[PDB]
């Protein structure tokens, strides 16, 4: 139980994030039950997508495993939920924490990039009808991200 | 008009900003306190990132509103 | 109160194990750290900076003895 | 508890001015001091450390914005 | 007991000691909070600049007695 | 200046025993200063005048010190002229009034004749250190006594 996961889990609870809520499993503090409000201005605004979180044991000297469970029309989240976004491999900082890795997730709904794909063919409609690929995550937001909670 | 940025570690830092102001003088305000270079400081508020180009008054920004300090993120 | 402390304990906050620094020392950026904290995350003599992911040497830390003082006094203060 | 207050803006101090730090620096020893002061002990490319007359080079100069920040927290809490 | 150490800028630390320590274990006490090798320390009591070798009790240095902090001074 | 104010404002305020400073009316640059000689020393019981003058240049540049009172030591002259690192190039821009005093007090409890600035002195201090010691034990007691 190293002390910084007690502190953060501490002030998630305390000190919320408006549109961020990551609550512990009673079975396991490294498990996280998270749900992210779709950012405004974006295709996923209305939406409330939960996502799982878990802490590895090198924490935070490694990023976390974080996975959408909730169904998602981006470039850079997979059918599965699992999302490609640097902070959580190559440039993660221990400095990060659960707030600022999931504000950063939330970031990257806001600004997808389909140039480096994790989902080729979503990557492809975005580049080559960018118009219908937003009503598509817009539906997807309506069908799969709404009375999901 | 002072806004709030609540940085990595969850410290919050009081700016003084006006509604004309750009996100880049935001950056620099905040890397006069805390020491991080435009370039790796990113800004959230209500979870879009907010570009360096647009002022506070393009996203509705107004006095005693929270930014969250992010470290540069690349979407792959 | 209270309020002012908080300013001031986070100040003196590691960033990495988010506790009151403990052997507190910088790098390059000017950044400080916990030198166990720091140590481990330059595993190997060196890395990037957890605030600015500016490029640091181990063997480039320096004391910043100050940053302690104030924490004990914080510590005292609270007694 | 205005004699901890005091420690307080005593480790915020600069052992050259005498006044609350102003740009807060350190040299290779660990030590800190205003840039302007410190610059001005070491015109010319270096000198010593003021507090223990280690050698330091201006050019290695390291800002220690912590010890600013805690200047100013201690500004609010009085007046 | 506890004494104390004024340091250059004038401040007053406090180190928690006993009559048989040595001057050496005094200034690594200074060393450890202010950062100055003991080579470089010199205490100041009653005037007289005290050596590595004695100690508090040889001084007759009693509780909450201050030691003046000086550095390495040649008179040569 | 502003060092110079909260120095002599902290000797007026909070003083150190066995060191007087009090600046001159006509010249807060000049201080009228008086050291008492350091016990299990020659000078122990004496009370030494002593001139000091904070150059423009403080504190990037030491004061000037000398003593007024005449003293029998390896490293003070008959000028009152004195050699001492800490005054010269081991000076350090933190080194105050009071730690410079306090330095100067230091050397009268450690005077070092090996290395010299009055040759006859010196001499006499390492050849006869026995009649050294009481000749300046006398010069505490005739010039350095009912000096105040
Ligand atoms: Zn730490
Ligand atoms: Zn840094
Ligand atoms: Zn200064
Ligand atoms: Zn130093």
């Amino acid at each position: 139980l190293p002390r910084r996961i007690i502190k953060e889990t501490q002030r998630l609870l305390a000190e919320p994030v408006p549109g961020i809520k990551a609550e512990p499993d009673e079975s396991n503090a490294r498990y996280f039950h998270v749900v992210i409000a779709g950012p405004q201005d974006s295709p996923f605004e209305g939406g409330t997508f939960k996502l799982e979180l878990f802490l590895p044991e090198e924490y935070p000297m490694a990023a976390p495993k974080v996975r959408f469970m909730t169904k998602i029309y981006h470039p850079n989240v997979d059918k599965l939920g699992r999302i490609k976004l640097d902070i959580l491999a190559d440039k993660w900082s221990p400095a990060l924490q659960i707030r600022t890795v999931l504000l950063s997730i939330q970031a990257l709904l806001s600004a997808p990039n389909p140039d480096d794909p994790l989902a080729n063919d979503v990557a492809e409609q975005w580049k080559t009808n960018e118009a219908q690929a937003i009503e598509t995550a817009r539906a997807w937001t309506r069908l799969y991200a709404m009375n999901n909670i | 008009m002072q806004i709030f940025v609540k940085t990595l570690t969850g410290k919050t830092i009081t700016l003084e900003v006006e509604p004309s102001d750009t996100i880049e003088n935001v950056k620099a305000k905040i890397q006069d306190k805390e020491g991080i270079p435009p370039d790796q400081q990113r800004l959230i508020f209500a979870g879009k990132q907010l570009e360096d180009g647009r002022t506070l008054s393009d996203y509705n920004i107004q006095k005693e509103s929270t930014l969250h300090l992010v470290l540069r993120l690349r979407g792959g | 109160s209270a309020a002012r402390l908080t300013m001031m304990w986070e100040e003196v906050t590691c960033p990495i194990c988010l506790d009151p620094f403990v052997e507190p020392v910088s790098i390059e950026c000017g950044h400080s750290f916990c030198q166990e904290c720091i140590s481990q995350v330059g595993k190997g003599g060196g890395s990037v900076c957890p605030v600015c992911r500016q490029r640091f040497l181990l063997k480039n830390l320096r004391p910043n003895r100050q940053l302690a003082n104030m924490v004990n006094n914080l510590k005292e203060i609270s007694q």
